[PDB]
């Protein structure tokens, strides 16, 4: 047991690391509230 | 909530507030006449709102003479502007400070603290004033002194930042300069809180050499100090990391109370055509600050020590990039400091960009004003009093002066309170040896 | 069931106290809004410590957030945790604080003081046992070195009875943000010797120490920094939160800590530090947590722990290990570095090992240590602040002010005072 | 509140900050040549005048 | 000359690229509507160290 | 990290900087104007990647005479360097070391100091200041002075590199020339660290038989020195199995602190149609390496002695077949090496294969590098003092250099140090007897 569930904490960690890359990659992917841009552009 | 109320005084601080007014339109983004794009509370540090969508001024144009607000008053400035804070003399003040001082001020000086007094009513907290002007004419010196005269007595407790155009340490455009900049000296030592000096020869070799224009005017000499005054009080209308209060300037910058006359430099003058070969990175910026060919006064640091120096980043900058760059400027013996200040450095961060003016200056990400108080003034303190001193040997162009009215014994206190502020800076240069 | 109110005083204390907020509401399961999303009813349990009831389940932080400039509270309410403090807690006036203790501590910072103690009254009595208060500051500058002082010494004189936890910001030999740093911190630090029962000096320049060489990061930024202090601000009070074995809440960390009562000065650490890069090559265990513990470059202060004698330490552990690994490693620790600890003090070492973990790993350990480096720390501004005040430079406003030319006299004379008891401790 | 800590995102927002700074100093290269035209008309102008 | 200080019509091309404000709305209506204070008679119960409410059938 | 300024300064250095730059383009990848082309760190060294992934060069062009400076900011490369860096003068040096360590050089020293700062502070290990300067007219002689001595002071133990042209055996083509090289010596003997001298005759010579060029131009030599300062510098900008950096070289070719002047000699320098006849093996190409008809230098290898010689191989080498190369050198008796020298060559490998400018030089997938402290350099260095000699003999030509500064004694007072060379060399070949 103390050994399966130390794997499964493991591939846990692994599939969250997966799943960091991929939500950086789309927040990464263009991203700009009206107030973060002077009426000189909107 | 925190404001600052703009007075220009002078054909001078009447075109650097030209200028000066022009970019910070621009940075807030309110259009010439006023009214903005089709749609905040950076508007709240320097202008008010009507209600209806007309951003108008805290600011008090005054000149003895005409032409000089005329233009203000038919070019496309005539609706930022309230039609009648722009205060017009009738009679110039004739390169005579005590013209401006003594004569020709009493009709208008109750106009001026009625509409000083009229736009503090509309203040909430008052930071301070910004009385930009030269050491020149009368209407630049005189009616400036007789001006702070009456903010001391009315505004004691409430700060006083100045922005003056010092004489040009070697040519210079008038003949009595030396007179009127020791009158206005003395008489803006007790007065003025933290006057930060400006050289027009200065600008002159920095746009010459950094900016790559073999023609610049007074459209760019202060287009240039537009920049620098938008990058002290931005701290104020932005946020930052670091973020740096009006009173903390002084605070930080004015060890003794009669040591309040700091040069100041800006970084990145790079020119257009010329940035796509650097990093313009902090340690940089920070060290084209620290040498000496960019400052805005005619003087050479290396003969006298730093007391304090505030940097004044806006952009995206780090503050341990701010770190390693005080680092690495603090290892060299070139630049000294002062032993009785270990640390002489304050940092001050904000999150903006500088907005570039159509013109000669390109925009950059990162850019740094460096204040310093340096002892290196009295240089050209001692070089205006050889000036004085030569002129004043035998009472040349005296006559004007105590025709009009000006009595002798002024011109002695000028020279015995200047030469106090000599000794003083002496004072001050030399080490602790107890 | 106990309870601790949170203070935070000037700008760093804001931004501190703020990431502190966003760190146990995260460790709690409290979103933003302020109701409760979590997985486990240890949570729930001891939810009010630091989160007062309201209704409906939007349980409040009990902070007042004060700063004598109406500019960072904007900020902090505009962060990603803003709405969740009570708008009456905001308590600012637009003054010129100046970076100035002076202007913290005898004018506007002392014309707000009232308001804001009437704040931490209700705070207070709206308890059932409180442990006491912990303020966030920056002793180098003003507000949280001026006002923060004069809220201590006010605070003391009500309740007199509670343990005061002052997390400081001291100022750093490399770089000063502020040019008064001596002449702020000497006077802070002098208010601080004979109120508090624990502070916690934290330098800057270690803080990126540990950003750069620990966690081999490229651009560190002021929300890391925080993040880095937040992380034992939220560690050390973690027996008072959670079950566990070996409970240890802040005054038994007090008592079990500081032998003579004004060496109550600590060092934090936290140490389950590692790289993204470095973490895969790990086996995070309590041996190794001991070694990062105890190694000089995961330290908080910027003072070598192998110039001076260890009087104390405690490791807060947490999570769910053995603890013949701790009881081991803290002899063998011991037995290792001899010369480093005190002994007229011996079994120097504390172990205190709550249960629940700090998401996202498996066992963490908040490190806290009365060495004696804080010798160098306090000798350091001692020279600053005489080679400042000899020359009589950068004062001419606290006269104005109304300061006096010995109460200056005074403040060094006590911070040297400070220091000559880590002297003798040194050479027995 | 991921926004505020990922230290990636902010290099990427150096990135695109430094392409939108290289792009906005290309328009402004534009700009100053239009400036040098506008120059030069003058000076023909002046010299048809002198003429 | 003073004519430059106004010429040149801003395009949408020249400002600087982002904007970080510092929005006081929160100062802005809370300052003027009080600060509050502690004006009132005390509600507090009757606090004891840990026996709140506690049991005495220990006795006759 | 890796790092190595190159300051050109002169005719012959820009000149051939011109080339040296074009080499080290096409090898790494900028192109004319930069911005990688891209779609792997080397520009690093001997670049710097500034905002927006460009390509900035490490060098400061200087030179008193705008003719040559100007021709490279309006061709070609007129992106590469930011126009700050490239310094030029307004009178030129007329052939005279005094124009340069004296007067037209006070004023710009200044500048190309200032301007040496910032280019190494954007760096982070500086590897050596490659200073390419001819030794003839003036700015390559006088100009360098000033420099050598400032950089020897402030830059200290950092590396200084100096590839400098050494004077010509006959040709020559300047009548003053003679005198400059035993003034210029004066200071690469005493601020130097190894300078690589190498004569314009030769490369001559071999153009017409190996390179089979019958006429080549300037350009057509500066590209064969390209080729040999590129191999110098390839070990810090590529990879390698043995590699060798800068300072490596200097603490294993110059024996006693004063014979800091080796000669170069470039391998496989084929023609085209004539490569398709050879194998280019390794031991063939340093059979060629050590022949007495392809030195750089006129002077004969024959007369004289190895102090101790330095191999750089590039290309496809197997590091067990440069051992059998060298021992099948080491084994003739014609080769001779001074007997306090054992250990014979050491040898640098780099995989880099040496890139073709579409020009000479043909393809060939190996070369290699051959440096040497000969002590036979004596010949040419003794062919200079019978000029000075023949020409102070009748004190020609020197009421110039001492009008323009220089008083007389300069020319006995070097001439004597100069002869103090020379017996450095006849004796550091001296046969251990004890
Ligand atoms: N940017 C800028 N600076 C100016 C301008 N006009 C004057 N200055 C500065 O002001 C200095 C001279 O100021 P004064 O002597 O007071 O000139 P004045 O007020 O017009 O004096 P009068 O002839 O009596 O009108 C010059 O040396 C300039 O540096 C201007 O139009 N633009
Ligand atoms: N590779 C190469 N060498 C050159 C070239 N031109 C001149 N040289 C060498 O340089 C020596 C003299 O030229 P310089 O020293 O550069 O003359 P200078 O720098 O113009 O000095 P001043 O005449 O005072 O201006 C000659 O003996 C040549 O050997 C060239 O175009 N290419
Ligand atoms: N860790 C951390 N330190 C900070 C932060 N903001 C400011 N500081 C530190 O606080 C010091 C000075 O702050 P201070 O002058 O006291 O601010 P004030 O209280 O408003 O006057 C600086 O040296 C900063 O390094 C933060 O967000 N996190």
């Amino acid at each position: 047991a103390e050994k399966e569930e130390e794997r499964r904490e493991f591939e846990a960690g692994i599939a969250a690391e997966k799943n960091f890359q991929d939500k950086i990659e789309k927040i990464l992917s263009t991203h700009v509230l009206p107030r973060n841009i002077h009426p000189m552009r909107r | 909530q925190r404001e600052c109320i703009s007075v220009h005084v002078g054909q001078a601080g009447v075109q650097i507030g030209n200028a000066c007014w022009e970019l910070y339109c621009l940075e807030h983004g309110i259009q010439p006449d006023g009214q903005m794009p089709s749609d905040d509370d950076s508007f709240n540090t320097f202008f008010s709102e009507t209600g209806a969508g007309k951003h108008v001024p805290r600011a008090v144009f005054v000149d003895l003479e005409p032409t000089v607000i005329d233009e203000v008053r038919t070019g496309t400035y005539r609706q930022l502007f309230h039609p009648e804070q722009l205060i017009t003399g009738k009679e110039d003040a004739a390169n005579n400070y005590a013209r401006g001082h003594y004569t020709i001020g009493k009709e208008l000086i109750d106009l001026v603290l009625d509409r000083i007094r009229k736009l503090a009513d509309q203040c909430t907290g008052l930071q301070g004033f910004l009385i930009f002007h030269s050491f020149g004419g009368g209407t630049g010196s005189g009616f400036t002194s007789l001006l702070m005269e009456r903010l001391s007595v009315d505004y004691g407790k409430k700060s006083k930042l100045e922005f003056s155009i010092y004489p040009a340490p070697q040519v210079s455009t008038a003949v009595v300069e030396p007179y009127n900049s020791i009158l206005t000296t003395h008489t803006t030592l007790e007065h003025s809180d933290c006057a930060f000096m400006v050289d027009n020869e200065a600008i002159y070799d920095i746009c010459r050499r950094n900016l790559d224009i073999e023609r610049p005017t007074y459209t760019n000499l202060n287009r240039l100090i537009s920049q620098i005054v938008s990058s002290i009080t931005a701290s104020l209308r932005f946020d930052g990391a670091l973020n740096v209060d009006l009173t903390e300037f002084q605070t930080n910058l004015v060890p003794y109370p009669r040591i309040h006359f700091p040069l100041a430099t800006y970084a990145p003058v790079i020119s257009a055509e010329k940035a796509y070969h650097e990093q313009l990175s902090v340690a940089e910026i920070t060290n084209a600050c620290f040498e000496p060919a960019n400052q805005m006064v005619k003087c050479d640091p290396r003969h006298g020590k730093y007391m304090a120096c505030c940097l004044l980043y806006r952009g995206d900058v780090v503050p341990k990039d701010v770190n390693a760059a005080i680092a690495a400027i603090k290892t060299k013996r070139s630049i000294q400091f002062v032993d009785w200040c270990p640390t002489g450095f304050k940092v001050g961060i904000n999150y903006q960009p500088p907005t570039v003016v159509p013109g000669d200056l390109a925009k950059v990400q990162r850019a740094v004003c460096m204040l310093s108080n340096t002892t290196a003034i009295a240089e050209a303190w001692a070089r205006l009093d050889h000036k004085f001193d030569l002129m004043y040997a035998k009472r040349a162009f005296v006559h004007w002066y105590v025709g009009e009215g000006m009595e002798e014994g002024e011109f002695s206190e000028a020279r015995e309170d200047m030469a106090a502020l000599e000794k003083d800076y002496e004072e001050v240069g030399m080490d602790s040896v107890e | 069931m106990r309870e601790i109110v949170h203070l935070q005083a000037g700008q760093c204390g804001n931004q501190i106290g703020a990431k502190f907020w966003e760190v146990i509401s995260d460790e709690h399961g409290i979103d933003p809004t302020g109701t409760y999303h979590g997985d486990s009813d240890l949570q729930l349990e001891r939810i009010n410590v630091y989160y007062n009831e309201a209704t409906g389940g939007k349980y409040v932080p009990r902070a007042v957030l004060v700063d004598l400039e109406p500019g960072t509270m904007d900020s902090v309410r505009s962060g990603p945790f803003g709405q969740i403090f009570r708008p009456d807690n905001f308590v600012f006036g637009q003054s010129g604080a100046g970076n100035n203790w002076a202007k913290g501590h005898y004018t506007e910072g002392a014309e707000l003081v009232d308001s804001v103690l009437d704040v931490v009254r209700k705070e207070a009595e709206s308890c059932d046992c409180l442990q006491g208060f912990q303020l966030t500051h920056s002793l180098g500058g003003g507000t949280g070195s001026g006002m923060g002082t004069l809220l201590i010494s006010k605070i003391r004189e009500e309740y007199p009875d509670r343990i005061m936890n002052t997390f400081s910001v001291v100022p750093s030999p490399k770089v000063s943000d502020t040019v008064v740093e001596p002449y702020n911190a000497t006077l802070s630090v002098h208010q601080l010797v004979e109120n508090t029962d624990e502070t916690y000096c934290i330098d800057n320049e270690a803080l990126y120490d540990i950003c750069f060489r620990t966690l081999k990061l490229t651009t560190p930024t002021y929300g890391d920094l925080n993040h880095l202090v937040s992380a034992t601000m939220s560690g050390v009070t973690t027996c008072l939160r959670f079950p566990g074995q070996l409970n240890a809440d802040l005054r038994k960390l007090a008592v079990n800590m500081v032998p003579f009562p004004r060496l109550h000065f600590f060092m934090p650490g936290f140490a389950p530090l590692t790289s993204r890069g470095s973490q895969q090559y790990r086996a995070l265990t309590v041996p190794e947590l001991t070694q990062q513990m105890f190694d000089a470059k995961n330290m908080m202060a910027a003072c070598d722990p192998r110039h001076g004698r260890y009087l104390t330490v405690a490791a807060v552990f947490r999570g769910r290990m053995s603890m013949k690994e701790v009881d081991e490693q803290m002899l063998n620790v011991q037995n290792k570095n001899s010369s480093y600890f005190v002994e007229w003090i011996p079994n120097n070492v504390k172990t205190a090992v709550c249960d629940i973990p700090p998401r996202g790993l498996k066992m963490s350990a908040t490190f806290i240590g009365n060495s004696t480096a804080i010798q160098e720390l306090f000798k350091r501004i001692s020279e600053q602040f005489t080679a400042m005040f000899r020359r009589k430079a950068f004062l001419h406003w606290y006269t104005g002010e109304g300061m006096d030319e010995m109460e200056f006299t005074e403040a060094e004379s006590n911070m040297n005072d400070l220091g000559n008891p880590v002297v003798t401790r040194g050479a027995c | 509140q991921f926004r505020e800590c990922c230290e990636e995102l902010r290099v990427e927002l150096f990135c695109i900050h430094q392409k939108a700074v290289c792009e906005e100093r290309k328009a402004q290269i534009a700009f100053n040549e239009e400036l040098k035209r506008q120059k030069l008309v003058e000076e023909q102008m002046f010299l048809k005048l002198w003429e | 000359n003073s004519s430059n200080y106004g010429e040149f019509l801003p395009m949408p091309q020249f400002f600087p690229c982002y904007y970080t404000p510092k929005e006081q709305v929160f100062s802005g209506h809370i300052r003027a509507t009080g600060f509050y204070q502690n004006n009132t008679l005390n509600t507090t119960p009757d606090r004891t160290r840990t026996l709140d409410f506690p049991n005495f059938q220990h006795t006759l």
